[PDB]
C-alpha cells in the first residue's frame, strides 16, 4: 500500500479525520455520513482535529494517585 | 505567531504533549466543551447560572466535560451544518471492583 | 391514529377494501395481506384491516445496558425488559388478544377483526397507562436496582499647501526677501 | 468595475475504495454512551512491561507533581526547595512521589480494562540528566 | 451541578434529518429582520440564542460571555423541502433503485448480497434501471437523468414525456422506502434515504458566522423562503406555475451556494454552476483543517534574527532584556518560594527582574503591578508572572521544522544590553536547526 | 483629541496626551502607548490610533490633505534614527 | 414514591493530594453537595448513600491542571412522583400566575401547576394548603432543578373505578414483590395507627366517594382490624390476606377485582369476584394478578400517604378553618 490517500484508506479506512486532514476533506467526510463511519479517536491528526491532544509518549500512561501512600505519610 | 503542522509535527515525534496542549489551548483558542455523554451531542452547561441541559435528551442528560479548541468546536459546527452530524462517543467510565 | 406512534404496532394493508380508512401521522411501515412490502407517502390515506404487534426479543444485556446509565424513564425502562425475559407485561396484556391467523414475519401477536382491533387498541391503552403508572414504575425500578447491583456484587488652504508650486513659490520669496523666513 | 482577487475554484479528483427483517427500534440500536468499563489490574506477579520507568513516563510523573505542588504544598522533602519542580524531582528521585503509574494493555469487548498498576518508588528511574 | 472530566473517544458521522434538526436546535429562523437597536432581532438569523458574538450581550441559551459560549444552533423551517447539497449523489443512486410508485426495490436485493456492504448501492445504481417493470405494483419505472445546467435538480423522463422530480416528491418516494432494502443494499439505518430532503435545515451558529458574509446568503436564504407559500403540495406532473418555479429553484440553489459554493468534489452529479461557502472553509492550506486545526498561532511567543556568540554553551541561548520582559513565566505563591518571588514582586515595570501581572485566587482575577500598593505581599495560591531570567528553560525552533532536532529546549541567558536584539547561539548548535 | 469626559471607546492604557488639534506635533517622540492621529465619530465613540510600534519614533510631518473625495486625512510621517545595529544584515 | 437509585457520575477533583487523604469521607461528602437537593437522571436524589464502585483518582490528562476526576458509582434515596399519586399538602404561591401555580410542602419537593379551567380551582387564595391529584402528565424531572414539575388537580375522589380480569397466577418472584409491598403498607398502616385517629376519620369521611356514609359508625382504624362502613354490595376480602394466604400458595387470582368508590380507599379492602358483577362503566383488562397486586396495594399506599400526611401537616383545627373554601367545596361535589 502507498503513502497516497489511497494507501491511508487501505491502511485506517475507520480513521476519517485522519484521512480528512490529509487531502480532500469534503470528500472523505461526504462518503463518512453516507456509511455512518464510527471514527475512534487514535493517533495524532484525529485527537487533534477534536481539540483533544494525542494520547503518546509523556501522556501515553496514566497517573493516578496513590491512596494507601498518601494516607500513611501525608495526613 | 504560527506553530505550524511541522512543528506539531516535531513535538510530537519528541513525545512532547504538555507543551502541545500549552501552546494549542492556554496560549491559543483553548475553550472547554460539553457533551452530554448519553446522546454525544454538545450540552449546555454552566455554573454561574444553574443550567444544565442539552436539547437533545434533556431530563435524562449527563453533561461531560471535554477539554476541546474553539477552532475544533467551529470545525465541527461547520461540518454540523453541512448536514452531517458528529456525535462524540466520549471514554466510558472505569470502576475498580469492590 | 394514536395507536399507530410506537414502531411495534404494524398494520396491515387491505388492498382494495374499503372498510375502514387509517391516516398515519408519521410514516409507518404497513403490510399487503400477502406479507410483502410497499409502503405509500406519509401520512397517505390506506384502509387497514389488521393491527399487528412485534413481539421483539431483547438481549438482558440491553437493559443492562440502560440500568447501568441509570434515566430511562419507568415506560421505556418496562418496554425493554418486556422485549427480553425479564418481565412479560406487554406479552401478559397482548397474548390475551390472540388470534394468530396471519402469522407471516417475525413473533407477535395480531388481529384481523373489528372487535378484536378494538379490544387490541384498549388493551395497549391499558398495558401503557399500566407502564406510565406509579406501580409499574416501582417495579421496574426494583428490577433495574437489584439486577445491576448483583451483578456489581458478583462479576482651501490644505489643498494649496500641499501644492508643491507653492513651496517654489515660498521659497523664491524667501530668497528675495519678500516673506519671513519661517513661517 | 474590474474586481480581481478572485476566491478561485477547488477540485477533488480521487475515490475511496474502502473496502432476519429488521425495522427501528430506539435500544437494539443507538445508545452512543459507552457501557461502564471495569477496572482489571493485573497481578504484581503477572506483570510483564518495563520495570524502568521511560523517561516520558518519568517526565509526566515529575510535572503531574509539580502541578500538584503548585496548587497543594505538602510534600515528604527533607531538603527543602524554592521551586516545586526541584521538590518533585527530588521526590522521584528519593522514590517518595505520592503517584501511581497505570499502563493499559487492553480493551475488552466485555467492557473490561486491563491495566498494569507500577509504583515508581519501586521502579528504576531513567537519566533524566 | 458537576459536569466530570471526560474525553472523547470515539467520534461517529452519521447524515442530519429533520428530527435531529428539530430536537437540536435551539429556536426557529422566523424573520428576516437583523437588529432590533442594537441587540439581534428576536427569530432573526443574529438572534443571541444561536449565541453570542460581542461583549454587550450573552448567550440567553447558555448565559456566557461570548469567550465560554460556542455557540447554539438554529432551525429555519422552509416552506418547501429542500436536497442536502452534499448528499446529491446519493438522491441520484437511490432514485434509480427504488420504485418511484410503490418504494420496493426494481434491483434484485438477492443478487447484490455477495458484494460488501459499502459497494451495494453504488454497484445498483450502475445497472440500467431503465424502463424496468416493477414485481409488486407493475409501475414501469422511469428514466433518472441530472439536470444539466445545475447541480440538484432532477428530470424523470418515461419514454420521452419528462417532469421535474421535485424534492417534496423525491421525499415522498423516498419515504415509502423501507428499512429492508436500506440494509439489504448495505446502507446503515441511520443513512436512510428518507434523511436526503430537509424541510428544516439548521442555521448555524453565530460562532461560525461572526462579525456584522456569509451571513448575507442565509439573510438571502430567509427572505425567498418567506416568499414561498406554506401550503405547496407538488405530485409529479403537477406543471407548478413558472414564477413559483423559479423561486423554489433559487430557495435550492442558495442553500447549495451556502453548503457547496466553489467546490467541485468529484462525486458531484452536474455541470454548469462571494461569501466563501460552509464546506470551502476547510480544504486547502488556508482552510481550517490545515490552518486552525493542524496548527495554531499562539501567544507569548517571539521571533527575532539569529547570530553566533561563541561565549554561550551549545545548550543556552541569548535573550535580549527587551523579550525576556515581555513573555512572562506563571510561578504560582507557595509557602516555599514566597521568600524568592518577592524580589520579582517588589521590582514590577521598574526594574529586572520584576513582574507586571498577579492572578488574585482569593478574586480570581489578574491584576497589573501598578494597583497592588495595599498588597504589600502575596498570598498563597496566587499566580506571579515574572520576567524570564539567565537559567530559564526557552525553547528554539527554526522553521521548516524537518528534523526531531528542529525544537530544542535552551537555558536562557539574558542579555542585558538595550542594543541587542538578536537571538544568541552557539555555532556548534546550529547543527541541530540547520541553520 | 478626545474629551474624556465623553469618551465611552477610550484605548485602554494610551497615552492621549501630546496631541495638538488631533495630531502629535512634528519633532515628538512616540512610544509604544501613545496615540497619534486622534480621531472620533458619532459627532461620542473614540477612532483615534495608537502607535504601537516597539521602537520609538519622532514625528516630523503634518499635514491634512484633500484626499481625491475632496476630503481631509491625517498622513503623519514617522522618522526612526537608523544606526547599524546587532543582527543588521 | 420514596426508593434508592444506584447512580454514576464522574467528579473534579480540584486537590487530589488534599482529597485521598481520606477517600471515602471526601468522596461521600462531595457526592453530598453536588446531587441532594437536586433532580438528577429522571430522580430526586433526597440523600446520598454509600459509594458503591469508584475508579482510582486519575489526573486529568488534557489539561495542565494537575486535578483528578475519578468516576463514582453510588446509591441514594430518590424521590419519584407518578401519574395519579397522591400529594397531601399543596401551599399556593400567586394569583397573578392565573393558571395557577403552587408549592409541595411535603418531604419530596414538588412544584405543581393547577390548571385554572377546571372551576374546582381559583377559589384558593394565596398562602392555604389543598392537596393535588397528579394527573396522567408524567412529572417532569429536569435536571439541576431544586424540585420536581408536574401538573395536576385538585382531588376530588372521582367516583370512577377499574374492574380487572385475571389470567395469570402469581409466581414466588411475585409474590416476594408483593410482599415487600405490604411490607410497605404495614408500615403506613402502623403510622396511620400512630396519628390522632379522630382526624383520620374526618380526612376519610371528607374524601370518601359514595354519600357521607351515615354516622361515626363502625370505628375506622383498619389496622390489623379488617372493619370498615357503608357496605354498600357484595362481600369484599383482605388484600393483605389474599397476599400472605397466596405467599403460602393455598389462593388463586383467576378472577374479577375492582375497588370501587363504595370501599373505603386507604382500606386494604378489595373484592374478588369470578365474573364481573360489578357495575363498570369500563371493559374488563385482560392481564396478570401480578399487575393487579402492583396497582391495587399501590392505591392503597398512595392513600393512605394521603391520609396521613393530611392528619399530620393538620394538627390543629384553626388550620383547617383557616383553608374553609376547599372543605365545603368539596362536600358540595360529593
Ligand atoms: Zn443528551
Ligand atoms: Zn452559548
Ligand atoms: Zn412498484
Amino acid at each position: 500500500t502507498s503513502l497516497e490517500k489511497a494507501g491511508l484508506n487501505a491502511r485506517e479506512p475507520s480513521n476519517v479525520l485522519l484521512r480528512m486532514a490529509l487531502s480532500s476533506p469534503v470528500q472523505v467526510l461526504t462518503d463518512a455520513a453516507v456509511d455512518s463511519a464510527v471514527n475512534p479517536i487514535y493517533g495524532i491528526a484525529a485527537p487533534t482535529l477534536m481539540g483533544s491532544v494525542p494520547r503518546i509518549g509523556t501522556m501515553y500512561s496514566d497517573i493516578i494517585m496513590d491512596e494507601k501512600y498518601i494516607t500513611e505519610n501525608y495526613k | 505567531l504560527r506553530l505550524g503542522e511541522m512543528e506539531h509535527w516535531v513535538l510530537t515525534a519528541q513525545g512532547a504533549m504538555q507543551t502541545i496542549i500549552e501552546k494549542s489551548h492556554d496560549d491559543s483558542d483553548g475553550c472547554i466543551s460539553y457533551i452530554c455523554r448519553n446522546c454525544g451531542e454538545p450540552a449546555i452547561y454552566n455554573a454561574s447560572h444553574p443550567i444544565y441541559k442539552c436539547m437533545n435528551c434533556d431530563v435524562q442528560a449527563d453533561i461531560g466535560m471535554v477539554d476541546s479548541r474553539r477552532s475544533s468546536i467551529v470545525f465541527q459546527h461547520e461540518m454540523r451544518a453541512a448536514n452531517v452530524n458528529i456525535t462524540s462517543v466520549l471514554s466510558p467510565r472505569v470502576f475498580q471492583p469492590a | 391514529r394514536q395507536l399507530l406512534v410506537d414502531p411495534d404496532v404494524v398494520p396491515i394493508v387491505s388492498e382494495k377494501k374499503k372498510e375502514l380508512r387509517v391516516r398515519p401521522s408519521t410514516r409507518k411501515e404497513i403490510f399487503l395481506i400477502n406479507g410483502t412490502h410497499l409502503a405509500v407517502p406519509a401520512e397517505a390515506p390506506i384502509e387497514i384491516y389488521g393491527l399487528k404487534l412485534r413481539l421483539k426479543t431483547f438481549s438482558p444485556q440491553c437493559f443492562m445496558r440502560m440500568a447501568e446509565i441509570g434515566s430511562f424513564s419507568p415506560e421505556t425502562l418496562g418496554y425493554v425488559a418486556s422485549g427480553a425475559n425479564l418481565t412479560n407485561f406487554i406479552r401478559v396484556f397482548m397474548k390475551c388478544v390472540d388470534q394468530e391467523t396471519w402469522k407471516k414475519n417475525g413473533e407477535g401477536v395480531v388481529v384481523t377483526t373489528k372487535e378484536n382491533i378494538i379490544q387490541f387498541t384498549h388493551q395497549y391503552i391499558e398495558l401503557y397507562k399500566f407502564l406510565r403508572s406509579g406501580g409499574h414504575s416501582w417495579l421496574i425500578n426494583r428490577l433495574a436496582e437489584e439486577m445491576v447491583h448483583r451483578k456489581l456484587d458478583r462479576e482651501l488652504l490644505t489643498e494649496i499647501l500641499l501644492d508643491p508650486m507653492y513651496d517654489y513659490a515660498a521659497t523664491v520669496a524667501r530668497i528675495d526677501g519678500s516673506i519671513p523666513m519661517h513661517k | 468595475l474590474i474586481m480581481d482577487d478572485l476566491v478561485e475554484e477547488y477540485v477533488e479528483t480521487e475515490e475511496e475504495n474502502l473496502v432476519e427483517i429488521v425495522e427501528s427500534p430506539s435500544i437494539c440500536e443507538g445508545f452512543v454512551q459507552a457501557s461502564s468499563q471495569t477496572l482489571v489490574i493485573i497481578p504484581d506477579n503477572e506483570r510483564i512491561t518495563s520495570n524502568v520507568l521511560t523517561t516520558f513516563e518519568a517526565t509526566r510523573l515529575v510535572a503531574v507533581r509539580a502541578q500538584q505542588l503548585a496548587i497543594n504544598g505538602s510534600t515528604m522533602l527533607k531538603k527543602k526547595y524554592s521551586s516545586p519542580i526541584d521538590i518533585a524531582k527530588q521526590e522521584l528521585f528519593n522514590r517518595k512521589i505520592p503517584l501511581l503509574v497505570m499502563r493499559c494493555i487492553k480493551v475488552t469487548p466485555e467492557g473490561q480494562k486491563i491495566v498494569e498498576i507500577w509504583n515508581p518508588r519501586e521502579m528504576g528511574i531513567p537519566l533524566l540528566d | 451541578m458537576e459536569a466530570g472530566y471526560a474525553e472523547i473517544a470515539a467520534v461517529q458521522f452519521n447524515i442530519a434529518g429533520d428530527n435531529d434538526h428539530k430536537r437540536q436546535g435551539v429556536m426557529e429562523v422566523t424573520i428576516s429582520n437583523l437588529f432590533e437597536g442594537t441587540l439581534p432581532a428576536e427569530g432573526g438569523i443574529y438572534d443571541a440564542r444561536m449565541g453570542t458574538t460581542d461583549h454587550h450581550y450573552k448567550c440567553i441559551t447558555c448565559s456566557h460571555q461570548r469567550k465560554q459560549c460556542m455557540g447554539h444552533p438554529g432551525i429555519l423551517q422552509m416552506h418547501a423541502p429542500v436536497l442536502q447539497p452534499l448528499f446529491i449523489a446519493e438522491i441520484r443512486r437511490w432514485l434509480r433503485v427504488i420504485c418511484l410508485n410503490c418504494g420496493a426495490p426494481i434491483v434484485d436485493l438477492k443478487r447484490y448480497e455477495h458484494l460488501i456492504r459499502p459497494k451495494r448501492l453504488i454497484e445498483a445504481a450502475s445497472s440500467q434501471t431503465e424502463g424496468k417493470q416493477c414485481y409488486v405494483c407493475k409501475a414501469v419505472h422511469p428514466k433518472i437523468v441530472k439536470d444539466s445546467e445545475d447541480y440538484f435538480t432532477f428530470w424523470a423522463d418515461q419514454q420521452g414525456k419528462i417532469d421535474k422530480l421535485y424534492p417534496q416528491i423525491i421525499r415522498e418516494i423516498f419515504s415509502r422506502v423501507t428499512y429492508d432494502t436500506v440494509v439489504k443494499l448495505g446502507r446503515s439505518k441511520n443513512s436512510h434515504p428518507e434523511k436526503l430532503v430537509l424541510k428544516a435545515i439548521q442555521i448555524p451558529p453565530i460562532s461560525i458566522r461572526p462579525g456584522i458574509d456569509i451571513n448575507n446568503v442565509i439573510q438571502y436564504l430567509v427572505r425567498k423562503n418567506l416568499l414561498i407559500p406554506k401550503d405547496l403540495q407538488i405530485v409529479r406532473g403537477q406543471k407548478i406555475p413558472l414564477n413559483i418555479d423559479r423561486n423554489l429553484q433559487t430557495i435550492q440553489q442558495l442553500y447549495y451556494n451556502f453548503l457547496l459554493d466553489s467546490v467541485s468534489t468529484t462525486a458531484t452529479q452536474g455541470g454548469t454552476g462571494p461569501a466563501p461557502s460552509i464546506m470551502r472553509r476547510l480544504p486547502r492550506k488556508e482552510g481550517r483543517i490545515r490552518k486552525s486545526l493542524l496548527g495554531s498561532q499562539v501567544w507569548s511567543i517571539s521571533r527575532s534574527t539569529i547570530c553566533g556568540n561563541s561565549d554561550l554553551h551549545l545548550d543556552e541561548v541569548g535573550y535580549p532584556i527587551s523579550f525576556a520582559r515581555t513573555l512572562q513565566v506563571a510561578e504560582t505563591v507557595q509557602h516555599y518560594n514566597i521568600n524568592r518571588l518577592m524580589p520579582y514582586f517588589l521590582n514590577g515595570k521598574r526594574q529586572y527582574p520584576g513582574c507586571s501581572r498577579v492572578y488574585k485566587q482569593i478574586t480570581q482575577s489578574v491584576h497589573d503591578i501598578e494597583g497592588l500598593k495595599q498588597d504589600f505581599r502575596l498570598e498563597v495560591g496566587d499566580i506571579l508572572y515574572r520576567d524570564v531570567v539567565t537559567g530559564d528553560v526557552a525553547f528554539f525552533n527554526r522553521q521548516p521544522s524537518l528534523e526531531r532536532s528542529s525544537i530544542g529546549v535552551h537555558r536562557i541567558v539574558v542579555l542585558e544590553n538595550p542594543k541587542i536584539s538578536t537571538f544568541q547561539m552557539n555555532v556548534s548548535a546550529c547543527a541541530w536547526y540547520n541553520a | 483629541k478626545p474629551d474624556p469626559l465623553i469618551t465611552k471607546n477610550l484605548k485602554p492604557g494610551a497615552n492621549y496626551e501630546k496631541l495638538v488639534d488631533g495630531f502629535v506635533p512634528v519633532g515628538t517622540v512616540v512610544k509604544k502607548g501613545d496615540i497619534i492621529i486622534g480621531k472620533v465619530a458619532k459627532i461620542y465613540i473614540d477612532r483615534s490610533v495608537m502607535y504601537g510600534f516597539d521602537e520609538p519614533a519622532v514625528v516630523d510631518a503634518v499635514m491634512r490633505p484633500h484626499g481625491p473625495n475632496d476630503e481631509i486625512f491625517g498622513l503623519m510621517r514617522l522618522r526612526y534614527e537608523r544606526n547599524l545595529n546587532i543582527g543588521d544584515k | 414514591m420514596i426508593d434508592q437509585k444506584i447512580f454514576e457520575t464522574t467528579l473534579n477533583i480540584d486537590d487530589p493530594t488534599n482529597f485521598c487523604t481520606n477517600v471515602e469521607a471526601h468522596l461521600l461528602k462531595e457526592l453530598e453537595n453536588i446531587y441532594v437537593g437536586k433532580c438528577f437522571k429522571n430522580s430526586f436524589i433526597l440523600n446520598i448513600t454509600g459509594v458503591i464502585q469508584r475508579s482510582p483518582c486519575f489526573i486529568m490528562r488534557t489539561n495542565n491542571s494537575g486535578r483528578g476526576y475519578m468516576h463514582v458509582r453510588f446509591s441514594a434515596v430518590v424521590s419519584y412522583l407518578n401519574a395519579f399519586d397522591l400529594i397531601a399538602a399543596v401551599k399556593i404561591i400567586k394569583n397573578d400566575s392565573n393558571i395557577i401555580l403552587g408549592e409541595s410542602l411535603l418531604t419530596e419537593p414538588v412544584t405543581i401547576v393547577i390548571p385554572s379551567s377546571e372551576s374546582q380551582n381559583n377559589v384558593a387564595e394565596v398562602g392555604q394548603i389543598v392537596p393535588v391529584q397528579l394527573a396522567n402528565s408524567s412529572v417532569y424531572y429536569i435536571p439541576g432543578r431544586q424540585q420536581a414539575s408536574a401538573t395536576g388537580s385538585i382531588f376530588i375522589p372521582k367516583h370512577t373505578f377499574s374492574v380487572y380480569h385475571v389470567q395469570e397466577e402469581l409466581t414466588q418472584e411475585q409474590a416476594l414483590n408483593l410482599t415487600k409491598l405490604v411490607n410497605i403498607i404495614e408500615m403506613l398502616l402502623e403510622s396511620r395507627s400512630k396519628k390522632d385517629f379522630k382526624q383520620i376519620c374526618f380526612f376519610e369521611k371528607l374524601y370518601y366517594t359514595y354519600s357521607i356514609s351515615s354516622d361515626e359508625i363502625l370505628d375506622l382504624k383498619i389496622w390489623k382490624g379488617p372493619k370498615g362502613k357503608e357496605m354498600s354490595r357484595l362481600k369484599p376480602c383482605n388484600v393483605l390476606s389474599f397476599l400472605y394466604d397466596a405467599l403460602k400458595n393455598k389462593n388463586s387470582s383467576l378472577g374479577f377485582w375492582a375497588r370501587p368508590p363504595n370501599l373505603l380507599k386507604s382500606s386494604p379492602l378489595a373484592y374478588q369476584q369470578d365474573q364481573n358483577s360489578f357495575n363498570a362503566t369500563e371493559l374488563p383488562i385482560i392481564c396478570s394478578a401480578e399487575v393487579m397486586f402492583v396497582t391495587l396495594l399501590k392505591e392503597i399506599i398512595n392513600y393512605l400517604q394521603f391520609i396521613n400526611d393530611l392528619c399530620d401537616t393538620f394538627n390543629n383545627e384553626q388550620l383547617i378553618k383557616r383553608h374553609e373554601n376547599i372543605w365545603m367545596l368539596i362536600e358540595q361535589r360529593k
